[PDB]
């Protein structure tokens, strides 16, 4: 016969090595296929859909409370209302979001992220909110005459109550490695943190604490690679 | 003509994109009614804004891959979807049997049921072993069962002629044993919640263990022997590793946030719910 | 130039990549096109 | 311009002052099941107005504390209306839906309601026990509650055990008392079959969670009702037998 | 040599597996064949041929009874003469017909399915029958009032003693699996009744009870697939 | 009587739809039928007993049930054919002998 | 576009498929053509 | 069994663990008796190089 | 199958052996390159 | 849940205060004589 040599790597399973494998069923053809909407190709459009971000976390809020933060008229002026890291992969806000849940199963990631904030208060309610992103460098701000040295936009509650913060690509390198802690800290994104501009004004005889809903995505540079194995889950034993 | 009322699309389009989205150089804008940072999220349309619009950008050609995202790339990794233990010198037994479920345990089913609806193809790998590891030369069978064949009643039974039953004989000291198989689905497409009951009749509010089964999921059993007349002494372990291939996904749907107590179930336990995420030291510090 | 050595096409390989998206279905269902530029309501 | 609309189907119409645009689930609109993706080779039945029309159903009292609530939709219409017997003497069953969820309140009110269309919903049992046998299966008026709907016992995990923050990757609409009074969402036919059992067989549900709690002051009104109003639309029926409801 | 890498399944057999083995004969030129009238191709040939289907069972009619199913004058009106289950791959009628053998080596089948009724009895005898077909979703109908609601044929005793009954493909499903019984009932196609439309009318001096004969076949959108191994036959040890 | 089956199709009986059937016909030809391979004897050798030394097997492929019960629903058949011999010891295992 | 190894032809695989019918030969093997809108005898 | 497992993917704790099932990190299954096994690998840095 | 003889130098390892392995990220596009100052292509250069 | 079954409209105060029910010609005879009562009932137009 035709002569041949082995080479190392025979008789190896690799599990995600793309071959063909001979048919159990000779001759057969599949149940024809009908229109069905909704069908996804590519991650990417999971990826930009927004979803709802969990901010307030503490040991209290049970449940759903953990979705709301809470805006209310402050004595003080220039006071924080709330922050968080913006490193989706790293354990925090982001694993509540779906664009989180799916960076956990890819090592690197690349792109714009963009934070939608929905104001939930009454419509007699009024106030100016100031939300700033942070490139890395530094812990978050102290005051924010330092928070607004950064990228941030001011936000006026009105009709349309829903602004968006779009947090730009700003990286060494082309990617970062979505594991954190330790010296993978190089990678960190930044901090957004999220100011009183002004103040919360609300007219006699309503309520005076509202709520802010938070959000996020990605956009259309935004990508992935190294695809591995989720940590988020775990077994003990078979499932029966 | 007679009588005239009996007388009488979509919204987008897909675009091929093979490479990630380029950025074009923009400046301040100062002017009045041009708002892109001004959303409303609750028309459930997501944020439009992008980065040329909020802030100045420079121009940049992005040159990373798309493609590693795709959903076919994402399933073409191999998953262990079961395993199963055959004892041929405990009492009599002779045989294994195992009916064929992919959600028998986490890592690959929380996977696949982020869609509502697949239709794809498979690839199964049997990778067998001793309880020991070791590895002997003995002959093994691996008969897939359709849906309505009879089983396997024991070592000696006819029903391992498989005149018409797909077998595989591979000696354990080969390489693993590796074959395709089609979509056997009767619908046009797997479905992984089934919302609803596979019969009429009345529903008892105390056991309704009939309810959210598919049938249009059941594939069938496996079984597996060791080919003697006699009966051997050793302890077995064949593991299943399945690769999904010529995949299509419908409908996507979250991720799974806690636990799976079962195989065909959604349960969970509601004393213990887990709040997916990390607590934290108030607000407004971050870590 | 993928090979298939079996007449039943199922036993193939990846066969050919695509890239396709749209993911105005998922990211904009609605029924009125908001330009990106303008107030929504 | 935008804020304001109006639908119509049969001999029902429906206006809004403050809507906020409208949904369409999967950019696909309603249609009838074409000629190659049919199987079944019998003539099926298009009764068009006696079937297509929006129906209102009892509304719900949305209460400080509320957790929201949750229905079936080939079930809370199978005993009500023409449609309903329809359904029940068919065998066979398809159509898209045209939905509607109205709120009103007052500009001193604040609150969030988060609708969703969320197909195959499965409702899963509550308990710790990993033994198939014993476990807790969730009741028959549980999983199909009828006209009257059911009321989540934990709506964190949409009693699913899946994360409501990331319930936005199904066609949704947010009702915000500040921004608009209703919300609707058009929601074609989608499963994995050209038709389908109406009685057995549900396939999607609507999922209305008071996110954001509801707050306002003394004086003002209490009673806050939710109304929500369904147009099967599109719709088609075959198999044609005696009656079955159950 | 060329270089070669082996790969999982190797060294297995496949039974189904289509490869070549090495000839046994070199040089070897067959008988030559000659013409047979006869020749089948498809097996759907043979499933579209009418057989006898066995309705009559219990414990009693011994052997051939067991093929005919008794006509004879009602007292009471509106009566029901017989019923059975439809789905061919269930233990029951279709067990006798060479349809419902065929359709037990295939895990599924679609299509349409015909059932003839060929009337044995005499020349003077006449009559009106009213055979349905149910779709599922209830047990058989109770009387025929309800009977009616379904797809039926009123059959009238005549010159050409036979009528057919198609029963045309209704199902959610493109197939239905040929497994019954458990959840498996998601699958079942439904049960066809036989009722008296008016009566069985004779004259005097003439038999008054009287047969019909049964039968089943199938249509030319029947198809099968997913071919399995039939459970119809066992054996319990080597045949010497 | 006629000897021939009912022509009755579903379009003359009731009303029907425009149905264009997309299911395959092909895995019921009965080329694809005996495709599958099955067990056509089983033969015993021990070397060691006795004398003997030798096994012999008369080929009859109605030797058992399965494939003799597919092969006797035609009368005539012509085909070639494919043998496969699995030889293992009574207890399973394999030993480097050669047969 | 299959493959045989040897130069004994029976020693290739399934070769090619077919499809053909002719039922009518089982169906109806009767001399005088029943037309099937009327009636047999 | 050789497990890859990129920066990030939780580490096996034990021979029994879950982390073995590997739906996503590849593995290479061989026996010790066959030939080595071999692999191709990328260019897998966040840098340029 | 087609038929095939093995010959010697089968099943070792020959550490500069060019050949093909088994690629373990199917669909993988590296990080796009830059301009680095200072590529070399020989050894020679280094020498002179 | 019985008056939604025949034609009706759904009415959001608002801007736009007004709201038209139109009640479309509904009857077996071209025309209805406006007495009503006793055996005139077979005139009723029906209930708002
Ligand atoms: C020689 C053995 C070959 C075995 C071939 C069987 C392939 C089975 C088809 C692919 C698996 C179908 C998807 C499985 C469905 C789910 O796991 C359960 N049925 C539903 O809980
Ligand atoms: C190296 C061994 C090769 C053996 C080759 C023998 C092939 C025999 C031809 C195929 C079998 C012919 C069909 C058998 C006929 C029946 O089983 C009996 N003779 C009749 O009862």
């Amino acid at each position: 016969g035709i002569p041949a040599e082995l080479r190392p790597g025979t008789n190896q399973f690799l599990t995600t090595d793309d071959d063909t494998a001979a048919p159990i069923l000779p001759g057969f053809t599949p149940t024809p296929t009908i229109h069905i909407p909704g069908e996804v190709h590519s991650l990417l459009e999971l990826c930009r859909v927004e979803t709802i971000l969990e901010v307030n976390n503490t040991t209290e809020a049970t449940g759903l409370t953990r979705l709301l933060i809470p805006v209310s008229s402050q004595n003080k002026a220039d006071e924080l209302c709330a922050a968080f890291m913006v490193d989706p992969g790293r354990i925090g806000p982001w694993q509540s979001t779906l664009v989180g849940q799916i960076c956990r199963y890819y090592t690197q990631w690349s792109g714009s992220l963009k934070v939608t904030f929905m104001f939930t208060g009454s419509f007699m309610a009024t106030g100016k909110m100031l939300v700033a992103y942070s490139p890395p460098g530094s812990a978050q701000p102290a005051n924010r005459e330092t928070a607004m040295l950064g990228t941030h936009v001011i936000w006026d509650f009105g009709l349309q109550s829903s602004v968006s913060l779009v947090i730009p690509w700003i990286s060494n390198t082309h990617f970062r490695t979505a594991k954190t802690g330790g010296n993978y800290d190089y990678y960190t994104a930044g901090v957004v943190t999220l100011w009183y501009q002004t103040n919360y004004v609300v007219p006699p005889e309503t309520p005076g604490e509202a709520y802010i809903i938070a959000m996020g995505a990605a956009q259309d540079n935004f990508t992935l690679k190294i695809c591995k194995d989720t940590d988020e889950v775990t077994q003990q034993a078979v499932l029966q | 003509d007679p009588v005239e009322d009996i007388i009488h699309r979509a919204i987008s389009g897909a675009t091929n994109v093979e490479s990630a989205a380029d950025t074009t150089p923009s400046s301040h804008r100062l002017e009045t009614g041009r708002v892109p940072a001004l959303q409303a999220a609750e028309t459930g349309a997501t944020s439009n804004a992008t980065d040329e619009n909020m802030i100045e950008t420079r121009c940049v050609i992005n040159r990373n891959g798309v493609l590693e995202t795709t959903i076919n790339h994402f399933f073409s990794r191999s998953g262990l979807v079961g395993v199963v233990n055959l004892t041929d010198g405990g009492d009599t037994t002779g045989y294994a049997t195992w009916d064929i479920d992919i959600m028998g345990f986490v890592q690959l089913r929380r996977k696949c049921e982020m869609f509502t609806y697949m239709r794809f193809n498979a690839e199964f790998t049997f990778v067998t072993t001793t309880k020991s590891g070791e590895a002997r030369p003995y002959m093994l069978q691996y008969m897939y069962v359709p849906p309505g064949a009879p089983k396997p009643t024991g070592r000696d039974a006819f029903q391992w002629q498989t005149a018409t039953n797909p077998s595989v004989f591979v000696k354990l000291t080969d390489p693993p044993a590796q074959v395709s198989v089609p979509f056997m689905s009767p619908a046009s497409a797997y479905q992984w919640f089934y919302d609803g009951y596979p019969t009429f009749g009345q529903h008892p509010e105390t056991s309704n263990t009939t309810y959210g089964l598919c049938p249009n999921n059941m594939m069938g059993t496996f079984a597996v022997r060791v080919v003697s007349r006699e009966a051997s002494q050793l302890k077995l372990q064949t593991r299943v590793y399945m690769k999904l291939k010529h995949v299509r996904a419908w409908v996507p749907r979250p991720i799974r946030s806690q636990p799976y107590l079962l195989k065909n179930f959604p349960n969970y336990d509601s004393s213990k719910i887990t709040n997916s995420a990390r607590d934290r030291s108030s607000i407004k510090q971050a870590n | 130039t993928n090979i298939n050595y079996y007449k039943d096409s199922y036993a193939a390989s990846a066969t050919r990549q695509d890239f396709t998206q749209d993911p105005k279905k998922f990211t904009q269902p609605v029924l009125d096109s908001i330009r990106e530029l303008s107030a929504p309501l | 311009s935008d804020r304001v609309a109006q639908l119509t189907v049969g001999n029902s119409s429906i206006t809004t002052q403050e809507a906020a645009n409208i949904v369409l689930a999967y950019g696909e609109w309603p249609e009838y099941c074409p000629d190659t993706d049919a199987t079944a080779v019998d003539k099926p039945t298009r009764p068009d107005v006696s079937v297509n029309r929006f129906y209102t159903l009892d509304s719900k009292m949305w209460q400080e504390n509320s957790t929201g609530w949750y229905w079936k939709f080939p079930d809370v219409l199978n005993k009500t209306g023409v449609f309903g017997q329809n359904a029940q003497f068919h065998y066979l069953y398809r159509s898209g839906f045209c939905l509607h969820v109205q709120c009103n309140a007052s500009k001193f009110h604040q609150g969030a309601l988060l609708v969703a269309v969320i197909p195959e919903f499965v409702i899963a049992g509550r308990g710790s026990n990993t033994k198939p046998n014993e476990a807790p299966h969730p009741g028959f008026t549980t999983t199909f509650p009828g006209t009257t709907g059911a009321t989540f016992h934990d709506p964190y995990v949409l009693d699913s055990g899946v994360p409501l923050s990331q319930a936005l990757i199904y066609p949704h609409q947010w009702v915000n008392l500040r921004t608009n009074n209703c919300a609707t969402v058009i929601v074609p036919y989608i499963n994995a079959v050209p038709f389908d059992s109406a009685i057995n067989h549900s396939n999607f549900g609507l999922v209305v969670v008071p996110v954001s709690p509801l707050k306002y002051s003394s004086g003002a009104t209490t009673a806050i009702p939710i109304t929500i109003t369904i147009a099967p639309l599109n719709s088609e029926f075959g198999g044609l037998r005696q009656a079955v409801s159950q």
